[PDB]
DNA sequence: GACTATGCACG
DNA sequence: CGTGCAT
DNA sequence: AGTCATTCATG
DNA sequence: CATGAAT
């Protein structure tokens, strides 16, 4: 079950894909219900590049997506939103889900991705604060150090270990309101490269993935 | 080995145990601090762990674990769910817990899992706990005998009426509508002076419920019935405006905005009434439900229908049942107010008794140092000529007939304390103490001096936390 | 505002982040203390909250809440489940947590919900933490910057080999069989002396795994392969006796007694083999599975079949992968042992450095009081002639050129301390300190004196915690 | 799903009804698997005297009971155990469940109850230790235990059965040699009916009175 | 990262 | 049906 | 007082 | 199909 926007207008209406019900609340609350829909997933999504067809289409979370979006898996297009936005918790488990959601779109809904309709939303991880209040936001470790230097002594630091942990006004002001938000727009600039890459990381083979890690993961 | 028991008798004990535990220990609020046990244990625990409005928030789950571990032998969900209710402004008039993150809403969306959220005690909550630490209140052991737990809170304000409460036990259920902190305290103070107070006069002060969700309340007559008897039915109507379209900006307490909206649109689709033509446009900071109408603006008929056929107008029922004297009573305003007052009396007296002892102790000690500052030379000389700390003490008691505590105090004095040899300063505190003691001794055995102090503190609390009415009376 | 990114690059970063965090921070054990993060955080937290073997147990859920709140930003279930594993004697050789109540079993029954159980740290666990408080180890901030958390533990014993570990991450998985604490430490000490040690000799000490579930291990050849390379396959056979009937009293590590039994009886019903004729009669204190046979006592064929066709005999696989230098290595015994040793070296040196500073400080202070006891009269006289505590201090520094800390110490001295004017006693401690400092300074810059101390402590740990072998070698 | 005894011998084999899976573990573990079966329920049981027939027979927990016992709801008898033993956590929520389980047996399986086959098992609530160790079953017992142990004693409260160990559950409340059981018999019928219908009934108004008049809120 | 069943009183 | 503490 | 989906590597 | 940390 989804929380849809008032107007049904596939020209300017966004679908916000979220990591769970708890985050879903935060989303539904801080949000412009005129053209913003919200669809919860139950945690980590099926690796669509490691399972078969039946296993996939049989899984609730993928199926619900397919339905609420329209087009279908073949695909076809214009339904149903001119933005499908992946908004996951700010940590690393969020980054995994992004990885999984993208491969699903890339594998099946390809035209969607090639079109330029898949977005990644970039919500804060850390908020640091020092009637007079000074407040900054960080998105990863490095940013934190610089923020800490700025605020020097006294500052309290808060870490949103999950989206349901920040308030409505916050989620809006930072990461949903188009005026002050910023989004990532995912495009594919080869096809061959994408296929190559996705199949290693997301693949089924391991042996190559491992190498890709050793050679490229900088464990400093 | 086998004990043979009947079915009647076994069913008897086993029921009686449970029915009792449920009534006292689970569901029903104390008439004194208007709290159910879980509430109280949350409040006490959080506060003891100094998790307070003025300091940073803290991971709800840590809070929950501690409550479970120290005080409350039950489910985490039961606890945290309860903790969350206490953070809900559309539910409570004056919130006792501030939670940062998603704690549900009027649309009814479920609160974020506990591992996600963070919480602290609110400001007014501190007032519920004020004086706790000065032996103001009866304690019991926790389930393990490891630590001691309050059996009721001090209660700077009449929380029972303020935040209402409900309400399901064996044999008894409770529903108590929220009230306007300001107006309540007015009632309290008036009774403090004129105890034999009749409901009619009290009503001039507490004129009926104040729902945090605003709304319109019509039923003067039955409200009195409720305030006298303890049971009553009242009518509550959402607050309507016409735009040139029906605009809804307040709805009936304990009602579900989300479903309320569906149920209305269902009226349109079923075309159960004429001009049905329904949208919810509500955002963080304001409630707005728009019912925009068609041609035949039979609007009055449409609105009047909506009131009847949907939950835009409902009735709220009074079942005011609290625990007084360890037992279920269905009580009116007069018993609640009175029993709260009498509580505050015990609190104040017990507090002062504790304060007085503390005063008298330091006073005896100060009286002591003042003597010493005159003999300092010979005193130190003695201490040096002494073998052990203990021997040191025993020698002063023998020679200068100082007391026991006086001795520890002189002996444990650090050294730079000698940097301050000045009977003037000590004499200043000595005055201070003597004046406090004499003030206190008054309150303790001065019954009206006691009641006045009550009235003052109460007024001070009204000034700090008072807020305009949200609900209107027709 | 919009940043435009490709699919390749985005997928690149996002994977790299996760793959990394999983490897270091979640799944794989540190090669130094052989712990995964959750383990470490549980241990540290429990211990900091002094929840220790010698004192009463404590409501698991309280423990879990604190871990979550302070150190570990994740699910309670993930945490508590992990905590529970650490309480499982059929899983770990040397348990690091003692849990009272139901924590599962060999039949595989699920552990009691956390709200039910109680837990403390075990005795040997303290040894993992020993010296933690004397700056022996690198700390980091917790996720909130509110409190500091160890990045590895001190590690009095080589936990990695002892309790093994597994083992699923991105790109890497790990399986490390438990080992005999005694035998391991033997290996360690030998290497400490002969670093250039070859596996063959080390094997004389650590001759292969020791499963807490007992059992028979056959595969000398492949065990070496494992100890050298890091990967190997070994055979493990349940331990059998014939009664005049087949009796089973030990089964293969990581195997499920309950299902194991069904799978056997399934053999009978399917009559997949001859004399199949299967009962489990096991109680609190002993494992017993009875396979009682029919007429044609083809028992040897039946047993030999059971080994092949069921999990009475399985193979255990070695995939010894730990985190060294912040990175995944697949390592043999030599790297593990060595890296552990070198760790203990840093620990010992860091410890001593901390101990030395503390010694030197009090020493400087004692050196100080010794001087004062000679000038006591004039010193006190000064203090009295002084205006403020601070002025008091500043005057001694000016006049008797005492130092800063020396001053605070003299000045804050309580009074009965004057009861003990005796340069002999202080001189006694002064000797004590000087001797400790000089001892320490040795260890710090004496490399062999350092290694010897390692060897001693290690031997002391072996004596305390050593236990007979449970698993046998064929 | 149940944990049955080795031998199937309706002459000496007991069925232990338990409040949940967590307690179930404790039971299964400390126990003589020769003639002791263990059957978990999912918490508070349906009030069989407040719901209809379909509502009842449709509820999993009652249905599982009916099956594992044999006889059936009509009833008939000798299946399947010569003891059906209600073993609930030691606190008051346990006492409620006992109340509910008994009415179900009383209402449907009546012959069972009249026969003398329904038992209540009486597991400890408090254990106090100074080693010297005693057990308490309710508040009052606690005070006397506290007086005995005087200073130093630690007190442990089993807030649920999965909180005590195997050896303990056995030695105290399951081993027939040292255990003690309550044997539930009905000594009227009319009185039983009368009583059950008030407490467990549907009417409230009478229940309430029964409380006021008889519940000593001291 | 979520969900389901029960008691209890009352309209 | 839902409400708030509980199993 | 319970339960379910999903990732990840390996046999 | 577990296994053991996670969503
Ligand atoms: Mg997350
Ligand atoms: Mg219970």
């Amino acid at each position: 079950k989804l929380t849809p926007a008032q107007s049904k207008n596939p020209a300017k209406n966004e679908l916000y894909l979220v990591e769970g019900d708890s985050a879903g609340g935060s989303a539904k609350q801080g949000r412009d219900r005129k053209f913003q829909a919200i669809l919860p997933l139950r945690g980590k999504v099926i690796n669509t590049a490691k399972a078969k067809m039946a296993d996939i289409l049989k899984n609730e979370e993928i199926n619900t997506m397919i339905y609420t979006i329209g087009a279908g898996v073949d695909f076809s297009i214009e339904a149903n939103y001119d933005k499908i936005i992946i908004m996951t918790d700010a940590d690393t488990d969020g980054a995994h889900i992004q990885t999984l959601l993208l491969t699903f779109f890339y594998r099946y809904m390809r035209p969607l991705v090639e079109a330029g309709h898949v977005y990644i939303a970039l919500p804060p991880l850390y908020k640091m604060s020092k009637k007079k209040e000074e407040v900054a936001y960080a998105w990863t470790d490095g940013e934190l150090e610089e923020l800490r230097k700025q605020f020097g002594k006294g500052a309290t630091l808060q870490r949103y270990k999950g989206l349901g942990e920040m308030n409505a006004d916050q989620l809006w002001e930072t990461t949903m309101n188009p005026e002050t938000r910023t989004l990532i727009r995912v495009t594919i600039e080869d096809l061959a490269r994408a296929e190559r890459r996705v199949n290693v990381l997301m693949g089924d083979k391991v042996e190559p993935r491992r190498k890709w890690i050793e050679d490229n993961v900088k464990f400093t | 080995n086998i004990q043979n028991m009947s079915l009647e008798d076994i069913m008897g004990e086993r029921f009686g145990r449970y029915s009792k535990y449920i009534i006292q220990d689970r569901a029903l609020p104390d008439i004194r601090d208007g709290l159910k046990p879980v509430q109280r244990r949350i409040l006490y625990s959080m506060n003891k762990d100094s998790n307070t409005f003025d300091k940073s928030y803290r991971k709800s789950a840590k809070s929950v674990g501690n409550i479970m571990g120290n005080f409350h032998p039950h489910g985490d969900s039961s606890i945290y769910d309860a903790m969350v209710r206490m953070s809900q402004n559309w539910k409570n008039r004056e919130i006792l817990v501030e939670m940062h993150g998603n704690n549900g809403s009027m649309d009814g969306d479920p609160p974020a899992a506990m591992r996600y959220t963070e919480a602290r005690l609110s400001e007014i909550a501190g007032y519920l706990l004020q004086d706790i630490e000065k032996k103001t209140v009866p304690f019991a052991w926790n389930f393990d005998d490891t630590e001691k737990e309050p059996t009721v809170l001090p209660a700077a304000f009449p929380n029972l009426l303020v935040n209402g409460s409900t309400g399901i036990s064996a044999g008894y259920a409770t529903d108590i509508p929220p009230h306007n902190l300001a107006e309540v305290i007015d009632a309290a103070v008036y009774m403090i002076d004129h105890p034999t107070a009749k409901i009619d006069k009290l009503m001039e002060f507490l004129p009926g419920p104040d729902f945090p969700t605003g709304a319109i309340i019509q039923g003067r007559d039955e409200i009195k019935k409720a305030y006298e008897t303890g049971k009553g039915r009242v009518v509550v109507r959402s607050k309507t405006e016409i735009e040139k379209q029906i605009v809804i900006t307040e709805i009936p307490y304990e009602i579900n905005k989300a479903n309320l909206v569906k149920k209305i649109d269902d009226v349109r689709v079923n075309n159960k009434v004429a001009g049905i033509a329904v949208r919810d446009e509500s955002d963080r900071d304001g409630l707005r439900i728009a019912i925009e109408l068609k041609k035949d603006a039979n609007t009055e008929l449409v609105l009047n229908y909506l009131f009847k056929y949907t939950d835009l107008q409902i009735n709220y029922n009074f079942n005011m049942v609290a625990i007084d004297n360890f037992t279920p009573r269905q009580v009116g305003i007069v018993p609640i107010l009175s029993s709260y007052i009498a509580h505050r009396r015990e609190v104040i007296l017990a507090r002062s008794r504790f304060d007085k002892e503390k005063a008298e102790k330091r006073l005896h000690i100060v009286e002591g140092l003042i003597r010493v500052i005159s003999i300092l030379d010979e005193v130190i000389a003695l201490i040096r000529a002494s073998e052990n700390k203990a021997d040191a003490k025993e020698n002063l008691k023998v020679s200068y007939d100082f007391t026991e505590e006086q001795a520890e105090a002189i002996v444990t004095l650090q050294l730079y304390r000698l940097t301050n040899t000045d009977v003037v300063v000590l004499q200043e505190e000595e005055a201070e103490l003597r004046e406090k003691i004499a003030m206190l001794a008054a309150i303790i055995g001065d019954e009206r001096t006691m009641y006045n102090l009550m009235k003052k503190e109460l007024r001070e609390v009204k000034k700090k936390f008072a807020t305009p009415r949200l609900s209107s009376l027709e």
